[PDB]
RNA sequence: AAGGUAAGUAUCGUUCCA
């Protein structure tokens, strides 16, 4: 149980790569509707891995047990 | 010298919007 | 401290006021092994430096509309010919028309271009988004997917760095020299401590 | 862009290893097909390092055509198609015996210049080559297609 | 500390109290003093310096900015023709001001502002204001005040110089700026206060802590590339040492099945290649990508560990078409370069006229009667022992005179209890070798560092003086010199050995 | 005082100038390759096509009846023994890093590390102790041995 | 006038005051 809690709340490599925000490298402001949302080193030519940071599966959104029960009954 | 922002009203005599942005 | 971009430690605050920078904030000294040396930015005796205002970095709507008409005419002439010559278009042809036209030409090359073909009435639902989401959207009138962002700030940040004195003209104000990194390249900001 | 669309609507590798009292289990060396333009692309981050790697290798292993091919794919993906054309035309003389390199050069060259490439590939590979059909539909006129087929014949 | 607050900025106050903790100030002043004391000790005879004294002063002299006093003082062997007060960048002092015996140097630290970060003006101004003073005590009119700006890492010196002193100070300060334990720890604290780091990107590193998660149901590939380009070099008893290149072998070991794929590396591939290191770097990557494209999709590796960090880079390009394959570097000095030293392994590659790839199985029949998670541990223990030394490892590996070993398998055929005994013997051998190498009794090594030794973890303490993070004893520490009876006693030893080579 | 003259560096300006220079280099290369590759009756004759096919078919009937090395070894000459053979592997070097090749043996390297650790624990020409950090022992190997 | 007191514990001196 504690291992799964640490997996859910652990810093996924894509998350930890987004926290790094480079230095002295202006980037075009992504997400016009709300600037100040830069992905940092995620998808950045400054540093990082040559391969794209693969998406994790432990952080996938999941529905509750009672809500899935409602889904079963509704169908 | 002061950091206070000066209104550019009356400061637009020789400038355009599209200038210095091509 | 304010108008320095975000990754250089500043806040990257945009401005539309006549903000003068005193010539005491464009001077930086470095201690070479032989001895200390000093530098200014306006190395010829000239006027006081001025923060670039956003006013000069957004194209007027008139020019944008006439250029949209002209650029879409160019694209139509460059596509109907491609029908006869039997080849798909490419970045090479349309680079001269890049980032122009109200439905920006770069939208044609967008990844989800197919599914956005089935997105109709998007602007209306964007307008009515105010009743569904709590915080108001300043860009309610448009949508970055369907006509692209209609503004550019790369030139604005370029000129802000140029006017503020560059990397050394801004880092002189900072604690960068105290950190003693050999050069400012190869650095990243940890926006969040692990703890 | 699709010409019918208007404003309002990868790293190839020749080698191949075959699986299967003796501990020594040698395996045959198999050569593979060529790689065409894949729908999947752009699965690369930090381009300024990967381009440096491929640059270093194209003189470190200049006789590995998929190095040039991967360089072409990477530079075509990230909006530098013209430099990709130039780099392929440079590297085709380093591995001129590979069908894949000439196919990539043909698919990364517009107009009559493409003909100039495909009419040249047969000079190096004139025996039983798919490049002939690449010339066949690379041109326009049916008469030119007939001449190309006759040259293949 | 000596930082001045032009206004109560509480966040800045907290930050600077955190940065300059552990009395870093006084400690940084003392560190600047003693290593600057050292440079004069080496060149004291060449400058007619009789002695160098670091007198015991007030511990809070480091940030006492109102007044000042000398801390390093040179007693001269003979009179010096002192020069005028001048800056560190000056070169015009014709060195004829006066004559003195005592010669002090004062070191003052600063955290400069933006406007007032002119360190040389600071130094000269308070040299004048401390010599033309009634509260500052300087033994002699001659002397130089040295000013250090920590916030901008500037250094200057203004005052009196004796012949050869100014260039020596220049060189000593140029070296002290680029390296000093106190200034380095200050820089590190400043860096971790701003959380601005240079390189050091984050990757999953195989280490002694996360070594457990390796043992999972996902197949893993240990790409070892040390044994690719290698030359047999031997120095004959009388003739000059001679070299002969031989064949290499890539290791694609798989802990789940033991199938050690091995591409024999013919010497002919290196047909006078100038940059052979990079060719060896991408030749292994070529074969590993070929093997990945060769195996069926369910047998494709989901995790590739790599022994040598240089190999982390090429795989990601040759694995560019496999984004779901995690390539993890290893901090573990994991013993697979010694896997090629087995008789049944090397013999195949030492004589092979052409390059080809062959399959092995490092688990002979263990999986018939033992789990793979301990089969891999037995393998790694055996390979660490063999890396330690081949001959005694063989002798241990053949406890029975028979020691049946058919060409079907590799390791000797023993059942479970003989495996217990041989593994205990190999563990004892590995700890004995480590104890011999590092001069530590094996019993003191607890199980954690035993595991560290076996896997390839061992640490040292070259930066032992960087411990400053740990009647106030912040100036009580004393200097040292051969002038002291102990130093003399050190210089008296070996004096008879220098009389064998004497000139007239 | 007087501030000396020196240019201001601008990461946007540097990146844009680099991209523009690369585009100019690409333009020059394309212009050169246009010259390089731009210098290259029976077109629609089906009867002559059949005749040529016949002559091609009949033509086959008519034609039927390593001592050399300059690498360096990061070891001392004394580090080797005599009357025995030693294996010499290659040291880890990054692909991007263009330093020279270095051949070492893992066992001797490990022994050097162990003795260095022992000596550094045993301690528990201008400012050398801190210069050695701010600043190894090998020999040039030529003609199969020095 | 500002919005600028680090909180302590150690003694010694003094003085009023009980």
């Amino acid at each position: 149980r504690y291992r799964k809690m640490k997996e859910r709340l652990g810093l996924t490599e894509i998350r930890k790569q987004a926290n790094r925000m480079s230095f002295g490298e202006i980037e075009e402001d992504a997400y016009q509707e709300d600037l100040g949302f830069s992905l940092g080193h995620l998808g950045k030519s400054g540093s990082g891995r040559v391969r794209q940071t693969q998406v994790n599966e432990a952080t996938k959104a999941r529905i509750s047990k009672t809500l899935q029960r409602t889904l079963q009954k509704q169908s | 010298p002061t950091g206070e922002v000066l209104s550019l009203v009356g400061k637009l005599e020789g400038t355009r919007m599209g200038d210095k942005a091509q | 401290v304010f108008y320095t971009p975000k990754e250089l430690g500043g806040l990257g605050m945009l401005s539309m006021g006549h903000v003068l920078i005193p010539q005491s904030d464009l001077r930086w000294s470095k201690q070479t092994d032989v001895g200390i040396t000093h530098f200014r930015s306006g190395m010829s005796h000239e006027e006081d430096q001025l923060i670039p205002n956003l006013y000069r970095y957004i194209q007027p709507w008139e020019s944008e509309f006439i250029d949209s008409q002209r650029v879409w005419a160019e694209y139509a002439l460059k596509r109907q010919e491609a029908i006869a010559q039997n080849r798909r278009l490419t970045l090479e042809d349309l680079e001269d028309s890049w980032d122009r036209g109200i439905p920006r030409i770069n939208t044609l090359f967008q990844k989800d271009r197919h599914t956005l073909a089935y997105d109709k009435g998007w602007r209306v639902r964007t307008d009515f988004k105010q009743y569904q989401v709590l915080k108001q959207n300043p860009f309610w009138w448009t949508h970055q997917r369907h006509d692209g962002k209609l503004w550019n700030l790369n030139n604005y940040r370029t000129d802000m760095i140029q006017a503020l004195g560059g990397v050394e003209g801004i880092l002189e104000h900072t604690l960068f020299k105290g950190t003693y990194f050999p050069t400012w390249e190869g650095l990243f900001w940890e926006k969040a401590s692990g703890f | 862009v699709d010409p019918r669309q208007t404003q309002f609507g990868r790293n190839t590798l020749m080698d191949m290893r075959l699986s299967q009292q003796t501990v020594v289990d040698p395996k045959g060396y198999l050569t593979d097909l060529n790689s065409m333009i894949p729908t999947h692309g752009g699965d690369i981050n930090d381009i300024k390092k990967a381009r440096l790697l491929l640059k270093s290798v194209r003189e470190t292993n200049p006789h590995h055509p998929p190095a040039w091919i991967a360089s072409a794919r990477l530079e075509e993906v990230t909006g530098k198609l013209q430099v990709a054309r130039n780099l392929i035309m440079k590297g085709t003389e380093m591995c001129p015996k590979s069908e894949d390199v000439w196919l990539e050069a043909a698919r990364l060259q517009p107009g009559d210049t493409a003909k100039a490439v495909v009419a040249q590939a047969v000079r190096h590979l004139p025996q039983s080559v798919r490049i002939y059909i690449r010339a066949a539909e690379l041109e326009t006129d049916i008469r030119a297609k007939k001449r190309v087929l006759r040259k293949a014949l | 500390t000596g930082i001045f607050m032009h206004g109560k900025i509480p966040t800045l106050k907290i930050s600077l109290i955190q940065i300059f903790r552990a009395h870093l100030w006084q400690k940084i002043h003392e560190s600047i003093v003693m290593d600057l004391c050292q440079v004069f000790d080496q060149e004291l005879d060449a400058l007619e310096i009789e002695t160098v004294q670091k007198e015991t002063i007030h511990p809070r002299k480091s940030y006492k900015m109102n007044s000042s006093c000398a801390d390093i003082l040179l007693f001269a062997s003979y009179k010096w023709n002192v020069s005028r007060p001048s800056l560190l960048a000056d070169s015009k002092d014709v060195m004829d001001s006066t004559t003195t015996q005592k010669y002090w140097i004062d070191i003052q630290l600063r955290w400069g502002d933006y406007d007032s970060h002119d360190i040389e003006r600071y130094a000269r101004a308070k040299f004048l204001d401390y010599t033309t003073d009634n509260m500052s005590i300087y033994p002699s009119p001659t002397g130089v005040l040295i000013a250090i700006d920590l916030a901008y890492n500037l250094h200057s010196a203004y005052g009196n110089w004796f012949p050869g002193s100014k260039p020596l100070i220049q060189q000593a300060m140029a070296k002290i700026m680029k390296a000093n334990p106190a200034l380095y720890v200050l820089r590190e604290r400043i860096r971790k206060g701003l959380q601005l780091y240079s390189s050091e990107p984050t990757e999953p590193y195989l280490s002694s802590q996360n070594y457990g998660e390796l043992f999972s149901n996902q197949i893993i590939w240990f790409v070892d590339d040390t044994n690719v380009y290698r030359v047999t070099i031997h120095k004959t008893f009388e003739g000059n040492l001679t070299t002969k290149p031989i064949n290499g072998a890539i290791f694609i070991f798989n802990p789940r099945t033991g199938q050690l794929f091995l591409k024999i590396i013919h010497t002919s591939v290196w047909a006078g290649q100038k940059r052979l290191g990079q060719l060896a770097k991408w030749k292994t990557a070529e074969e590993v990508a070929a093997l990945i494209r060769s195996l069926p999709v369910e047998e494709q590796p989901k995790q590739i560990i790599v022994t040598r960090k240089g190999m982390l880079d090429p795989l990601e390009v040759h694995l560019l078409d496999f984004p779901n394959i995690v390539i993890k570097g290893s901090e573990l000095q994991l013993p697979f370069q010694a896997c090629l030293k087995v008789e049944k392994f090397g013999d195949l590659i030492l004589k092979a006229t052409e390059p080809q790839m062959v399959l092995f199985n490092l688990y002979d029949d263990w999986l018939k009667t033992i789990s793979s998670y301990t089969a891999f541990s037995r393998l790694i223990l055996i390979l660490r022992a063999l890396h330690v030394n081949n001959d005694r490892a063989k002798v241990i590996l053949k406890p029975d005179k028979t020691t049946i070993t058919e060409p079907h398998h590799i390791w000797p055929t023993l059942t479970d209890e003989e495996w217990i005994k041989v593994e205990v013997q190999l563990k004892d051998l590995i700890l004995a070798d480590y104890g011999k190498k590092n001069n530590v009794n094996v019993a003191s090594l607890t199980q954690s560092e035993i595991r560290d030794i076996i896997l390839g973890m061992e640490i040292s303490a070259p930066s032992q003086q960087r411990q400053q993070i740990a009647t106030s004893n912040y100036e009580t520490q004393t200097f040292s010199s051969k002038t002291e009876w102990r130093v003399r006693a050190i210089s008296a030893a070996n004096l008879h050995l220098r009389t064998n080579h004497i000139y007239v | 005082e007087e501030p000396v003259t020196a240019d201001v560096i601008n990461p946007m300006a540097l990146r844009q100038r680099e991209e523009l220079r690369e585009k100019l280099a690409a333009a020059k290369e394309k212009r050169l390759l246009n010259q390089k590759l731009g210098k290259i009756p029976w077109l629609d004759d089906t009867a002559a096509w059949i005749e040529r096919s016949r002559q091609l078919q009949k033509e086959k009937d008519l034609a039927e009846k390593r001592d050399l090395q300059g690498l360096t070894v990061e070891h001392a000459i004394d580090s080797f023994r005599e009357g025995e053979t030693m294996i010499l592997t290659l040291k880890d070097k990054g692909v991007l890093q263009e330093e020279e090749d270095v051949l070492v043996n893992v066992n001797l390297v490990d022994k050097e590390r162990a003795e260095k650790n022992v000596e550094l624990r045993k301690k528990k020409a201008q400012q050398k102790p801190r210069s050695i950090l701010s600043k190894p022992h090998s020999f040039r190997l030529e003609q199969g041995g020095t």
